[PDB]
């Protein structure tokens, strides 16, 4: 088990134990595990996080202006923002999506994403 | 008195002296003839350690004012009870300071 | 009297410094030694 | 599949229903009391208009 | 008549007295979420700052955003300043700050170039008559980080059409940019000290600290480090946001 | 779903039983208002005669 | 001797001992204060002699505040002494309530600022404020007026906007004479609000809730 | 209310509580000004500024000094009047329209004159 | 038969003749002008006391409306037009042209 | 000083001064609450809360109210109990054991009571 | 004017109107300090304090109490000084270098002893 942690630019938004940790960099989908090696990556800009920990329900998480950083010790999402499962409401997730605006519509695009319709 | 605010905050006991001070139109008069009327139904009791009765002394005021505090007692059924001793304004100084 | 008051508002004419290092400087750091 | 989005829209279907049965049963209940404060406040102006027309009476 | 004008004044120095310490006290409130605001923004800030220096360790420090401009002559100079104004001296130590740092830049024979938050600072050069390039109001009290990272690609927009300017043509971009950037702005050190400060953003230099399993970088360290390095400078101009709203409560 | 729309009509059934309780109620208190004041409207005519 | 004069009149109003009869006099001398100087010769000397003061103040008038007593500064020498054991419950608590509501109000427009405590306090004052509020020519029995101070003192108009209190409070009562007398009953015989009493009252009060409307239309219930 | 009747009564008593708060509001808009007033505060101050205006009114007595002629307000249009202007009816005019006036007819003349309309 | 109250404040803060517009009046009024003095400043007396009384209550406001700033503008135009030095007397048909 | 002497004079200004600072936060607490004090301020308040609880006594006077017989603390005892109660030595012991009794013996007494 | 002339009557007539309002200010002064004052009434108070300690003198007779010998000030150079302190020519110096001196040469060496330059 590994040490994730979702940060925002303002307040810390999540931390704790998990069992795996699955998202999207520039580079393309990365899944990491335990004792993944240290590593920097961007993640995509209507990026998703999976965060499979043990007993409970994997939590996904749509995520604007991301970077990922694994260390020997622990995971951590750098978020401009990001928006929980629960937290995201499926029409709001659509008339944001298919907008002009490229930020706008990354943004939309990633709260599908993580809602799981895509 | 039946005045709330009196009877909670500066309750008046039987032999008690409770000024009521306050600029003009306060509503000085209002409070002591709303005591007054107040007393009315200690008066229907019939019992003299209940019934309460009232003196208003007019000191210069003006016959009319006077009528019109009357009017007010007997709308309430109050001058059943009640004595006005009044010096009106157009009274002697005599009779002003001696009405009390 | 207002074409006068017209003409004549056409005609109107109507009259020390930071010591530089108290300037704190931003810098990236680099964990590699001087070049 | 078929079987699969009849349960999930059935679920939604159930769980929004209750909270609009819940909305509509208060809606009812204020509409209701509205109408009885309604009957009351219009049974004392009609009394306050009886007591004003026997003043008027008696004053003349 | 004096006696009566008397009372008056005491009736009127009551009620401004109520409503004053009434202030304090919210003012006090207000302190303490905004230095909650403060520590909450600490965490991504420290560790951001970690990704980038491994991302400096890792890649060629020739970033525009670092290299200076060859004889500079415009400063983009940022005044974080306040909407409300019974804060004191807090704008006025502000505006003296920035006026100090206008001149220093006078003498580096640099013409500094206004950006203004809060509208007190907006006030203040009106009436000294210095343009205001673009003006932020109405979140001092609360900055968010959309207002900051608004502001700082904006400075950082006006930094890069800069890179073309040469005497006063705007060059190739059509904008004549700044080669340098300033903020000024209240640092909140604690209750009693609150000072105001003028830090460059732009172009950060580089400090090597001698020494301490290397890193892996996806795509490449060039560009992660070009892709931090503005957010870098959002966090910051956010930091110092939050600061100036700590020390003005 | 059959529970769900079986307790909707339940609900509007209370709803009913208690809108026409409250009515009769609202009714009866606005009788007794209605008797009351014009008891001491007969009153103030007795004082002003 | 001015002094003398307010001074012998005003100490013939006593309470007389069994000895000779038990009767007694109350005075309720009136003084009309300029521009609210208590601190003039002659409301100097009455508010010395008398064993206590209700202030009425213009500014509290003009504001709704009727009748305009300032319940800051009127005193009552006399106190608890002089209420039955059912008022003395239900306003012992109403000095300290109108007292921190008086410090708090500067706070009114920031609630949110306040903690829960200070909160409730103010909004209980606004409450308390309205209910000792009275329309002119209309005393209330003792225990129309216990019951509307326990009303406002046990957090009963809590729920209900400050804007209906009055309203509120008079029709509650209306409704306990017609229906609920034995309240009012048991309070005057026994002079005290009994756990039997209490209970049945608060019980009514929480059905006349049910059927009362706030005059925004919003429920009052809880 | 036994005299003049309810409405006239509620509507007098509203104008001299919101008057009596404005007094009590003057000093503090003359020091800290009237930006620092609650949103309720600000409210009630243009309301009573505009009824302290609209309780002025050209007197015929007075047009020899003001060389405006006088009007004259039926009672129920005063009691109408005021009534909309404690309720805020009449917020949006410029409280100069309000100044030594009759009634509502004046009152919208003179709003249509300063460029506003009710 | 009307007064005009001369201050010091108004006359060291330039204001001469240092005349308080709010307190000072005339009892005669229009009757003691002429028709076009009465016609051109009818209303000059009260319109500058109610600049004074916004002029005070807006000396913090930090955003006034048009109308606010149109009245402020104009009543400072007229402060000004009322100065006059000393032994520079006016004859009655340049005030008639000034204040119009 | 000079009349009292010195030790008198010390543990009463700084009985005052402690009380003087708590009557500054009393508006804090009354606002804002307890919590926004910093740690001093709370430890400073629960002296203070202490301090001004022991000030109280049960009075001779007060028999005929409450059965329980008044007291008389010397001067020394006094000026030492208080002393030690400004110099935090028992801000363990709970509030109520302050209300109403002598000297240190009595607070001892009530203390080992709750 | 007609006696002094119209130069030294004007510089007389600034100076006072510049203390006046500075008095009215006052009234504001004394509880919020000088920080919610408009623009123009923060420079005019600054050039009223200097006005107000530049007014005062080191005077022959004053030598006694303090040792300092006095100062004669010609009535021209007064003028001119007093002039170009209500253009706000001085603005820059401190207040204290206005304090009990002669002419603008004295100005110059206190402000020199001050560290400020004229
Ligand atoms: N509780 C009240 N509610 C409403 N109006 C009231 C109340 N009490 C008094 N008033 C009104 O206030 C006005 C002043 O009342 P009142 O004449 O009794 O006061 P006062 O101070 O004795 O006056 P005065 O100086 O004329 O003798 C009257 O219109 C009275 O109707
Ligand atoms: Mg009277």
């Amino acid at each position: 088990d590994l040490n994730v942690e979702i940060v925002a630019v303002e307040r810390e938004l999540w931390s704790g134990p998990a069992t795996f940790v699955f998202t999207r960099t520039t580079a393309g989908e990365i899944g990491i595990l335990p004792r993944h090696i240290p590593l920097v990556a961007q993640l995509v800009d209507d990026a998703m996080v999976r965060v499979e920990r043990e007993g409970e329900d994997d939590l996904r998480i749509a995520v604007d202006g991301g970077f990922l950083s694994v260390t020997e010790e622990t995971v951590r999402i750098l978020v401009e923002n990001a928006q929980f499962e629960s937290e995201i409401d499926a029409d709001a997730a659509k008339e944001d999506a298919a907008s002009d605006d490229e930020r706008t519509a990354a943004w939309g695009r990633a709260r599908l994403r993580a809602l799981g319709q895509i | 008195t039946g005045i709330k605010a009196i009877d909670a905050m500066t309750p008046i006991g039987r032999g008690q002296r409770q000024l009521i001070i306050g600029d003009r139109k306060t509503g000085k008069t209002a409070v002591c003839v709303d005591t007054i009327l107040n007393q009315r139904e200690a008066w229907l009791t019939g019992d003299p350690k209940q019934q309460v009765r009232c003196v208003y002394v007019a000191i210069g005021q003006k016959g009319t004012t006077i009528a019109s505090v009357k009017r007010a007692l007997e709308e309430g059924g109050a001058m059943e009870y009640t004595t006005i001793v009044a010096a009106p304004a157009s009274d002697a100084a005599g009779f002003k300071w001696l009405a009390p | 009297l207002v074409s006068v008051i017209n003409e004549f508002k056409k005609g109107f004419q109507a009259s020390e410094a930071l010591d530089p290092e108290d300037l704190e400087k931003e810098s990236v750091k680099v964990r590699k030694p001087a070049p | 599949e078929a079987m699969l989005a009849k349960t999930a829209a059935d679920n939604r279907k159930s769980a929004e229903q209750v909270a609009a049965a819940q909305a509509d049963y208060e809606k009812e209940m204020a509409e209701a009391r509205a109408q009885a404060s309604a009957l009351r406040d219009e049974a004392r102006a009609a009394g306050r208009s009886v007591v004003d027309e026997k003043r008027a009476q008696a004053s003349g | 008549a004096t006696l009566r004008e008397l009372r008056g004044r005491i009736r009127s120095a009551g009620s401004i007295k109520k409503i004053t310490k009434a202030q304090e006290l919210i003012a006090t409130s207000r302190i303490a979420k905004a230095q909650a605001r403060v520590e909450a923004a600490r965490p991504y800030a420290a560790e951001i700052t970690n990704m980038l220096t491994e991302l400096a360790g890792a890649s060629a420090l020739d970033h525009p955003l670092l290299v200076e401009r060859k004889q500079p002559k415009r400063a983009g100079v940022l005044v974080v300043s306040s909407d409300r104004g019974l804060c004191g001296a807090y704008n006025a130590n502000v505006l003296r700050r920035a006026e100090e740092l206008f001149s220093l830049l006078r003498d580096e024979g640099k013409d500094p170039v206004l950006y203004v938050v809060g509208r007190k600072a907006l006030g203040y050069f009106s009436f000294r008559q210095r343009t205001v390039v673009e003006s932020w109001t109405g979140f001092s009290e609360r900055p968010t980080y959309e207002n900051a990272r608004e502001i700082a690609d904006t400075l950082v927009n006006a930094f890069m059409a800069g890179a073309d300017d040469e005497g006063d043509d705007a060059g190739a971009d059509g904008i004549l940019g700044v080669d340098e950037l300033h903020i000024v702005f209240t640092e909140f050190r604690s209750m009693l000290s609150q000072t105001a400060v003028a830090r460059r953003a732009a172009p950060m230099e580089v400090e090597y600290v001698g020494e301490v399993t290397l890193y892996s970088f996806e795509p490449d360290p060039e560009t992660l480090f070009d892709a931090l390095l503005p957010r870098y400078i959002a966090t910051r101009v956010y930091a110092a946001l939050l600061e100036a709203a700590a020390s003005e409560s | 779903l059959a529970d769900a729309d079986a307790m909707h009509a339940k609900a509007l059934a209370d709803a009913k039983a208690e809108s026409e309780k409250v009515t009769e109620e609202a009714k009866q208190d606005s009788e007794r208002i209605a008797a009351q004041l014009s008891e001491q409207a007969g009153s103030e005519a007795e004082r002003i005669k | 001797d001015v002094f003398y004069l307010h001074s012998r009149l005003l100490e013939r109003c006593a309470k007389l001992s069994d000895e000779l009869g038990g009767g007694s006099m109350t005075g309720l001398p009136i003084i009309e204060t300029k521009a609210n100087d208590i601190s003039a010769f002659i409301p100097t000397n009455v508010i010395s002699i008398t064993d206590g003061q209700c202030f009425l103040e213009s500014d509290l008038f003009n504001q709704g505040v009727r009748p305009a007593i300032n319940v800051g500064v009127s005193v009552s020498r006399v106190g608890g002494a002089a209420q039955i054991k059912a008022m003395k419950e239900v306003a012992g608590s109403l000095r300290l309530d109108l007292s921190q509501y008086r410090e708090l109000e500067a706070f009114a427009a920031f609630a949110s600022d306040l903690d829960a405590a200070s909160k409730a306090q103010l909004d209980r004052g606004a409450r308390l404020v309205e209910l000792l509020k009275q329309p002119q020519y209309s005393p209330l029995a003792v225990e129309e007026q216990v019951v509307a101070i326990f009303l406002g003192t046990q957090g009963h108009l809590d729920s209900v906007p400050v804007e209906d209190v009055q309203r509120f409070e008079s029709e509650l009562l209306e409704h306990v004479k017609a229906s609920h007398s034995d309240i009012f009953d048991g309070i005057r015989e026994t002079k005290k609000l009994s756990e039997e009493a209490e209970e049945k009252l608060v019980s009514v009060i929480n059905e006349f809730k049910k059927g009362f409307q706030a005059s925004d239309g919003s429920s009052v219930v809880v | 209310p036994a005299i003049v009747g309810d409405e006239h009564y509620r509507v007098a008593q509203e104008v001299i509580r919101i008057l009596q708060r404005y007094k009590d509001l003057q000093d503090i808009i003359a020091i800290l000004g009237i930006d620092e007033l609650s949103e309720e505060d600000k409210q009630l101050v243009n309301r009573a500024r505009r009824i302290e205006r609209f309780l002025s009114q050209n007197m015929m007595a007075a047009e020899q000094f003001t060389g405006q002629p006088g009007s004259t307000v039926p009672l129920k249009e005063t009691i109408e009047a005021f009534d909309k202007l404690t309720k805020g009816e009449f917020d949006h005019l410029p409280e100069q329209a309000f100044f030594l006036i009759g009634g509502l007819d004046d009152l919208a003349k003179k709003a249509e004159s300063l460029g506003a309309k009710l």
